[PDB]
C-alpha cells in the first residue's frame, strides 16, 4: 500500500476555457486581451495563472512569452530587467526599464516580429506594497497605461487577490482605459472543478483509497472553510499513513482533533487541572468585563480561591506562567493594549474564547472544580 | 436630530455618472463657451504688449483655465512671439500643479538644462546645502547683463496646487520670476490668492492680473480630488466573490437583519443568531461563527453594536436589492 | 416542519451522545420514535429524503452505513 | 573548526570528580525516548513519505520550549540521516538581521556571499528549474515573521510548489501564529498539517529522570576518602530517592510541566547536597550516599519565592519611611498614583504628626541634616533623590520623565498587599 500511497502525492481545468477565450489574441498575434485576474485566497489563483502560462508555453513561430514574479521590489525598476531576462543578454536598463516612456522604447521587438505580451505574476505584492497614493497607486497608473502607438503593446496580465485594488485605482482612468474590464473571477469551487481536477490527476486510482462518498463529505464539510482540496487531500495521505503506522473513518476523528480543541482536546490544552482553574477563573472574572489584566483577574483568583478551598493559590510569577501556557495553546488571546494613565501604558487585555457550556461538558465531568463551576 | 445623511441618497454608478458629466459638460452652455472665447481672443494682443515688459500675467475669474490656460499659451502666444523676435518655438514649461507629485528640486534640474548651461555650473553643484537658491542667485546675476528676449516661457496650471502652493515651492518661483528673460504666466483656483504673497514676493512677481470667467466643469481638476463616491457597494463586490456557505450565512443574517434604509432596530442578537445558524445546522459552536462572521468584519461588511445586535448599515433598499439579484 | 426537527437534531449534536459528526443509524432511529414528535417523523424513504434534502444543504451527511458522517 | 584547537590546553592537575558531579555530567541537559513515542514515528513517518517518494511538504509544529521538540525533530532526522538532505538549522532568534536566513540558504545552496535579493532570486529558481528534500530547521520562527510575514510568506510560497526541491519543518511557539500574524493566503499555504505537542506529565518525568539516571541510578562509586574523588578508599554506593524525584515531577508537571525546569531542579538540588556533604568533609578543588527529600524540598521552593519581601524588609529606614508614606496616600487618596511632592508633603506630615518628642527631635535633626546644626534646613529630606532612585531602578517604583520634579507621577510595581506586609516586618 505504500509505494501507492506515498505516489499518491506526487487543457486540464475547466478554466482553461473561459481564458482562451480571453487569450484568442494571443494565438493569432492580434494584440491580447485587457487581462486582470482577481481571486479569493486559496483558490490557486497563483497556482491558476501559473498553469495557464504553462501550458500556454507547452502548447506552442518562434515561441517567446514570460511571467515574472513581483515579490522583494515595492519599485518599478528592476521589475522590467526581469523581463529583459528573457533576451539573455546584457544592456544598459536603469532607465530602459523604469520609466513608462523607457519602457515604450525597451519593447521594440528584435529577432522575427513574433509578438511578445508581458505577464505580472503576484502584482499582489506591488499592489500590496508601499504608501497607495505615493508609490504603489503611482506605479499602477504607469504600468498599468497602454498608451503605445503599435498595437503590439505589453499586455499586462496582471493578478490581485484583495478586490479592494479595483477601489484604489483612478476612478477616471479605470473605466475608459486599462487592462482592468475583465476583472475575472475565480470563487472556491467547493467540489464541481477541483475535486474532478483530484479524480483526474487520480485516474491512476489506488485500489482502496476509500468511500469515495465519504471523500466528498471531507470536500465538502472541509471546502465549508477551506480553499485547499489538496491539503486536504495531504492530510487524507496522512491518515492512511496513520492506518499504516497501528499497522475513511479516522478522518472524522482527525477533524475534531485539529480544527478546535474545544470539541476534547482542550482537555488536553488544559491537562493540569490548575490550568482548568485558572480558566475559570478567568470566565469569573469575565463577569467584570473590563481590562482583564494579569492583576484583576490575579485578585479574582486569590479572592474566589481563597473561598472555595481546593488548594492554596498560586504565586503571581506561578499564574503568569499558566496564563502564557493557556496562550501556547491558543485557547485565550492576550494583547497588551495600551491605557493612558501616566503614559502609554501597556498591559495584557486577554479575551476567553471559550463558553459555558463548553464548559458545562468539561467541568460537569470534573466535579473538584464544580466547587467553582 | 434626523439630519438628512448622504447615505440616503440615490447613488450612480462610476459609469452614469462619467458619462452624463460627459454629456453635460461638452454640451450644457456650448455656444456661450464659444462666444465668450471667440470675443476674449481679441485680447491676446493686448498680452501680447503686456508680457513685452515681462509682467507676470496671473489669471482669475471662475471655471478651470487649464484647457484655455493651454490654448492661449501653446498655440498663440508661444511660437507668434518667437517669429516676432526676428528656429525650435521656445519650449512651453507647463506646470501640471494640480498634479501633487511636482517638486521643486526636479523641476529646477529641468530647468537649469533649459537655461544657458554657458558654463560647468554642475560644477557648483554641492551636499544638500541647496544649490537651486544659489545657483539661482548666479543665474540672476548673469542675466542683469544678458540681453532681453524671452528664452522660455512657463505657465502654472492653478499656482494654488497642493504643490507649488508651498511656500518654499513659492519662494523658489518668486526668485525665479525676478528674470526678465523669461516670461510668467500662471492661474490659480483658491479665492484666497492674494494672502500668498508679501510685498518682497510681489515685487519679485510683479503680478499683473486679468479675470477669465467661462465656467468650466474643472476636468482634469476633478481628477486628481477624490469625495466619498470616488461600505455598501464596495462589499457588494466582495460578496460577489466568497464560499457559499459564506453566502447562506449572510443571506440568514440580512434576512434576520431586514424583518423587523436597514436601522439597527432590524438586527439581530447573536444569541438567537447562533441558534438558528446551529439550527439549519450551519455554525457548530461560537469561534467558528464568528470567524465566518469576521470575513465580513474584516472588510467592515456589517455592523455589530449592543442584546448584541448584528445590524447592517446597508440600505433597506441595497439590502433587498443584495437579496432579490445576487443572494437568491 | 424539518426545520424544528433539525433544530433538534441540533441541540442533540450539542451533548456528545454523537460523541462525533458521526451517528449510529441505531441513534438516528433512537431520536426519531423515541422523542416528543409522533407520526412526523415519514415514511422510511421519506425521512430519508428528509435527510438527503438535508446532506444536499449540508447538515447531515451519508458514510459508513451503520453510522452517518 | 580552525579555532577549535585554540580551545584546548594542557595544564591540567587531575581534575577531582565527585560523586554528585558524575551525577550531573550524566544528568546535564545534552546526554528512543519515552515522553514523545507517537509524535516521534508521526513526524518520522511523514518526512519518510515527503522524501523517499521525493516530494516537498511543510512540518508545523508548535509548543511552549522545553517539551523536548527542537530534540524530537532532531533524533527524527538523526535516524534518517542514516537512510540527499541539508539539516539548516535556520533559528529566527540566532538570525543576527531577519533576512540573514537567505544568505545561510543562499550559501548551503551554492556557497555564495551575496544580498538577500538574489539569494532569494536563485533559490525560487532552484525551487521550479532544478531537474530531480533539504531539511530546514526553521527554529522558533517568531523572530523572522515579524515585519510584515514577507520573510514567511516567501518561505511557503518556496514550499508550495510541486517539483521544489524543499521540505520544510517548521517549528512555531504558539498554535495560532498562522492564525493572527499570517496573511489567510499564507495560512493556507501553511495548511492544517501541524502537529501540537503537550506538556509533559509527572510521569513522564519520572520517566526521563530514571533515563538520565539510568546507567546510575542508586549505583556504586570507589570514593577515596581523602580526596572525595570518585570512580564509577571505599567502594560508596550512592541512591537518589525517587520520592523526591516524585515530588519534583509532581511540582513541575502541576505549574508547567518542562523538561528544561525539571532537569535543572533536580541539578539543583544535586549540587547542594554536593556542597554539603563536600563542606561536612572539606576536599576542596583540585559509606552510603542520597539525597533526603529536604534537599529537593529546598532547591524547589528557591524556584518560586520573591526576595522583595525579604528585600524591602532590609532597605534603609528612609526607604521604609517613604514607602511607608507612599501607602498612607494611596489609601487617602484611592488613586494607587501619587505626586512626588506630595509624597514629601506627606512626610512632613508623617515627622511632625509625633510630637515634639526628643526622638523625633533627634529623628527631625538628622533625617533633616545630619547633625551639625551649623548646615541645615533642608527643603526636601536628605538621600532623599539617591533613596527615590534606589528604588526606581530597582523595579520597585515606577516614575515618569518630567524635569519639573514636584508633579510627577509615581507608581507602585509590587502589589500593594506584600509592600504592606512588608511593612509589618
Ligand atoms: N482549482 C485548482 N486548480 C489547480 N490547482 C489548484 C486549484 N485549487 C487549488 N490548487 C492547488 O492548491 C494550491 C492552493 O492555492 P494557493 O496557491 O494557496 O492560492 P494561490 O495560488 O496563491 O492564489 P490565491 O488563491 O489568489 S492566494 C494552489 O496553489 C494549487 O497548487
Ligand atoms: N524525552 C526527552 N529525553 C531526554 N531529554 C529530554 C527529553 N525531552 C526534553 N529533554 C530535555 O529538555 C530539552 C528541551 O529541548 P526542546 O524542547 O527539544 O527544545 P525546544 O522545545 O525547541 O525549546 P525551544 O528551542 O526554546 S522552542 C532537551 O534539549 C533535553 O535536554
Amino acid at each position: 500500500k505504500a509505494l501507492l500511497q506515498k505516489s499518491s502525492e506526487l487543457a486540464r481545468t475547466a478554466e482553461y476555457e473561459q481564458v482562451m477565450n480571453f487569450l484568442a489574441k494571443a494565438i493569432s498575434e492580434h494584440r491580447s486581451d485587457s487581462l486582470y485576474i482577481t481571486g479569493p485566497p486559496g483558490t490557486g489563483k497563483t497556482a491558476q495563472l501559473d498553469m495557464i502560462i504553462r501550458q500556454k508555453f507547452q502548447s506552442l513561430e518562434s515561441v517567446a512569452v514570460t511571467s515574472i514574479n513581483c515579490i522583494s521590489l515595492g519599485e518599478p525598476s528592476s521589475i522590467f530587467q526581469k523581463i529583459f531576462d528573457s533576451f539573455q543578454d546584457l544592456n544598459g536598463p536603469t532607465l530602459q526599464i523604469k520609466n513608462m516612456q523607457h519602457l515604450q522604447k525597451f519593447l521594440e521587438p528584435y529577432h522575427k516580429k513574433t509578438t511578445f505580451v508581458v505577464v505580472l505574476d503576484e502584482m499582489d505584492r506591488l499592489l500590496h506594497a508601499n504608501t497607495s497614493e505615493t508609490q504603489s497607486v503611482r506605479t499602477i497608473l504607469e504600468l498599468f497605461l497602454l498608451a503605445k502607438l503599435p498595437t503590439v503593446s505589453f499586455v499586462l496580465i496582471g493578478m490581485a487577490n484583495s478586490l479592494d485594488m479595483k477601489d484604489r485605482f483612478l476612478s477616471r482612468l479605470n473605466l475608459d482605459r486599462g487592462l482592468l474590464p475583465q476583472t475575472i473571477v475565480f470563487q472556491p469551487y467547493t467540489a464541481e472543478q477541483m475535486y474532478e481536477i483530484v479524480i483526474q490527476k487520480m485516474s491512476s486510482l489506488p485500489t482502496i483509497i476509500f468511500q469515495p462518498m465519504a471523500i466528498k463529505f471531507a470536500a465538502k464539510k472541509c471546502a465549508g472553510n477551506t480553499g485547499d482540496l489538496r491539503k486536504l487531500f495531504d492530510v487524507l495521505r496522512g491518515s492512511i499513513e496513520i492506518y499504516e503506522l497501528e499497522k475513511l473513518n479516522y478522518i472524522a476523528k482527525v477533524f475534531s482533533k485539529f480544527v478546535n480543541n474545544n470539541s476534547t482536546r482542550t482537555r488536553i490544552a488544559k491537562l493540569n487541572i490548575q490550568q482548568k482553574l485558572i480558566l475559570c477563573t478567568i470566565i469569573q472574572s469575565l463577569k467584570l468585563n473590563s481590562d482583564a489584566t494579569i492583576d484583576e483577574s490575579f485578585d479574582h483568583y486569590i479572592k474566589a480561591i481563597t473561598k472555595t478551598d481546593t488548594l492554596a493559590p498560586l504565586q503571581r510569577n506561578e499564574f503568569l506562567e499558566i496564563c502564557t501556557i493557556l496562550e501556547t495553546c491558543g485557547l485565550v488571546s492576550i494583547k497588551k493594549t495600551k491605557c493612558k494613565g501616566k503614559t502609554k501604558r501597556f498591559v495584557d487585555k486577554i479575551d476567553v474564547d471559550l463558553d459555558m457550556r463548553e464548559f458545562y461538558d468539561e467541568m460537569t465531568k470534573i466535579s473538584i472544580l464544580k466547587p467553582f463551576l | 436630530k434626523s439630519r438628512h445623511t448622504m447615505s440616503m441618497a440615490p447613488d450612480v454608478t462610476r459609469e452614469e455618472f462619467s458619462l452624463v458629466s460627459n454629456f453635460f459638460n461638452e454640451n450644457f452652455q456650448k455656444r456661450p463657451r464659444q462666444k465668450l472665447f471667440e470675443i476674449q481672443k481679441k485680447m491676446f494682443p493686448q498680452y501680447w504688449f503686456e508680457l513685452t515688459q515681462g509682467f507676470s500675467l496671473l489669471f482669475y475669474g471662475v471655471g478651470s483655465k487649464r484647457n484655455f490656460l493651454e490654448e492661449f499659451a501653446i498655440d498663440y502666444l508661444s511660437p507668434k512671439i518667437a517669429y516676432s523676435q526676428l528656429v525650435n518655438s521656445i519650449p512651453c514649461l507647463i506646470l501640471n500643479g494640480y498634479n501633487p507629485s511636482c517638486n521643486y528640486r526636479d523641476v529646477f534640474k529641468e530647468i537649469t538644462d533649459l537655461l544657458v548651461p554657458a558654463e560647468l555650473t554642475r560644477s557648483e553643484t554641492k551636499y544638500w546645502g541647496n544649490h537651486v537658491i544659489l545657483q539661482i542667485q548666479k543665474m540672476i546675476d548673469f542675466y542683469k547683463n544678458q540681453p532681453l528676449d524671452i528664452k522660455l516661457i512657463l505657465v502654472v496650471h492653478n499656482l494654488d496646487g497642493p504643490s507649488i502652493r508651498k511656500n518654499t515651492f513659492q519662494t523658489m518661483l518668486s526668485f525665479l520670476s525676478v528674470i526678465r528673460q523669461i516670461a510668467i504666466v500662471a492661474s490659480t483656483d483658491h479665492i484666497y490668492a492674494p494672502l500668498l504673497w508679501d510685498n518682497m514676493k510681489a515685487q519679485n512677481y510683479n503680478f499683473v492680473f486679468h479675470d477669465i470667467s467661462n465656467f468650466e466643469p474643472s476636468t482634469v481638476e476633478s481628477t486628481f480630488q477624490d469625495v466619498m463616491k470616488m461600505g455598501a457597494e464596495g462589499a457588494k463586490y466582495v460578496l460577489q466573490s466568497l464560499t457559499v456557505n459564506s453566502k447562506k450565512m449572510y443571506k440568514l443574517l440580512i434576512e434576520t437583519q431586514m424583518q423587523n434604509r436597514g436601522t439597527q432596530r432590524t438586527g439581530v442578537e447573536l444569541k438567537l443568531f447562533n441558534h438558528l445558524c446551529a439550527a439549519d445546522f450551519i455554525a457548530s459552536n461560537e469561534i467558528a461563527l464568528r470567524s465566518m462572521l469576521r470575513e465580513f468584519i474584516e472588510h467592515k461588511m456589517a455592523n455589530i453594536t449592543k442584546m448584541e445586535i448584528i445590524w447592517v448599515p446597508y440600505t433597506y433598499a441595497e439590502l433587498e436589492k443584495l437579496l432579490k439579484t445576487v443572494l437568491n | 416542519r424539518l426545520s424544528l426537527i433539525s433544530g433538534i437534531i441540533a441541540r442533540l449534536m450539542q451533548t456528545e451522545i454523537f460523541e462525533e459528526e458521526s451517528y449510529p443509524v441505531a441513534s438516528l432511529f433512537e431520536r426519531i420514535n423515541e422523542e416528543l414528535p409522533e407520526e412526523e417523523k415519514f415514511s422510511a424513504q421519506e425521512y430519508l429524503a428528509g435527510l438527503k434534502i438535508m446532506s444536499d444543504r449540508n447538515n447531515l451527511m451519508v458514510a459508513d452505513d451503520k453510522v452517518w458522517r | 573548526s580552525r579555532f577549535e584547537n585554540k580551545l584546548k590546553t594542557t595544564q591540567k592537575h587531575q581534575i577531582v570528580e565527585t560523586i554528585f558531579s558524575k551525577v550531573k555530567k550524566q544528568l546535564n541537559s545534552s546526554y528512543y525516548l519515552p515522553a514523545r513515542e507517537n509524535e516521534f514515528a508521526s513526524i518520522y513517518l511523514s518526512a519518510y513519505s515527503a522524501i523517499e517518494s521525493d516530494s516537498a511538504t511543510t512540518i508545523y509544529v508548535a509548543g511552549t520550549p522545553g517539551v523536548g521538540k527542537t530534540l524530537t525533530v532532531r533524533e527524527v532526522v538523526k535516524e534518517l540521516l542514516s537512510s540527499d538532505f541539508l539539516y539548516v538549522e535556520i533559528n529566527g532568534l540566532k538570525m543576527v538581521k531577519p533576512t540573514d536566513c537567505y544568505e545561510t540558504l543562499w550559501n548551503k545552496v551554492s556557497g555564495e556571499r551575496l544580498t538577500w535579493a538574489a539569494s532569494m532570486e536563485s533559490l525560487e529558481f532552484y525551487f521550479k528549474r532544478v531537474p530531480k528534500t533539504i531539511v530546514v530547521l526553521l527554529d522558533e520562527l517568531d523572530a523572522m515573521v515579524t515585519k510584515s510575514q514577507d520573510i514567511m510568506y516567501n518561505f511557503f510560497n518556496w514550499t508550495t510548489y510541486e517539483n521544489a526541491k524543499l521540505i520544510v519543518i517548521a517549528v512555531a511557539n504558539t498554535m495560532d501564529l498562522p492564525e493572527r500574524q499570517l496573511g489567510n493566503k499564507i495560512t493556507s499555504r501553511i495548511g492544517f498539517t501541524r502537529i501540537m505537542f503537550t506538556g509533559y506529565t509527572h510521569e513522564e518525568l519520572k520517566n526521563i529522570i530514571d533515563l538520565r539516571l539510568k546507567g546510575l541510578n542508586d549505583s556504586f562509586f570507589y570514593v577515596d576518602t581523602k580526596t572525595g574523588n570518585a570512580i564509577l578508599v571505599r567502594k560508596v554506593r550512592l541512591r537518589m530517592s525517587a520520592d523526591a524525584i516524585e515530588i519534583a515531577s509532581r511540582k513541575v508537571a502541576s505549574v508547567s510541566g518542562d523538561a528544561r525546569r525539571a532537569l535543572k531542579v533536580c541539578k539543583r538540588a544535586a549540587e547542594i547536597a554536593e556542597k554539603h556533604y563536600m563542606a561536612k568533609h572539606g576536599y576542596g578543588y583540585d559509606g552510603v550516599q542520597t539525597v533526603h527529600i529536604t534537599h529537593v524540598m529546598k532547591a524547589l521552593n528557591e524556584t518560586l519565592n520573591s526576595h522583595v519581601i525579604t528585600f524591602m524588609t532590609r532597605l534603609s529606614f528612609t526607604a521604609k519611611l517613604f514607602i511607608y508614606a507612599l501607602l498612607n496616600l494611596m489609601k487617602k487618596n484611592g488613586s494607587q498614583e501619587q505626586e512626588l511632592g506630595d509624597i514629601v508633603d506627606e512626610i512632613k506630615l508623617l515627622i511632625e504628626v509625633n510630637g515634639s518628642n526628643k526622638f523625633v527631635m533627634e529623628i527631625a535633626k538628622t533625617l533633616f541634616q545630619q547633625g551639625s546644626d551649623n548646615i541645615s534646613e533642608q527643603l526636601r529630606i536628605i538621600s532623599w533623590d539617591f533613596v527615590l532612585n534606589q528604588l526606581l531602578d530597582a523595579g520597585i517604583l515606577f516614575k515618569q520623565t518630567m524635569k519639573n520634579d514636584r508633579i510627577c507621577c509615581v507608581k507602585l510595581n509590587i502589589s500593594v498587599e506584600e509592600a504592606k506586609r512588608a511593612m509589618n516586618e
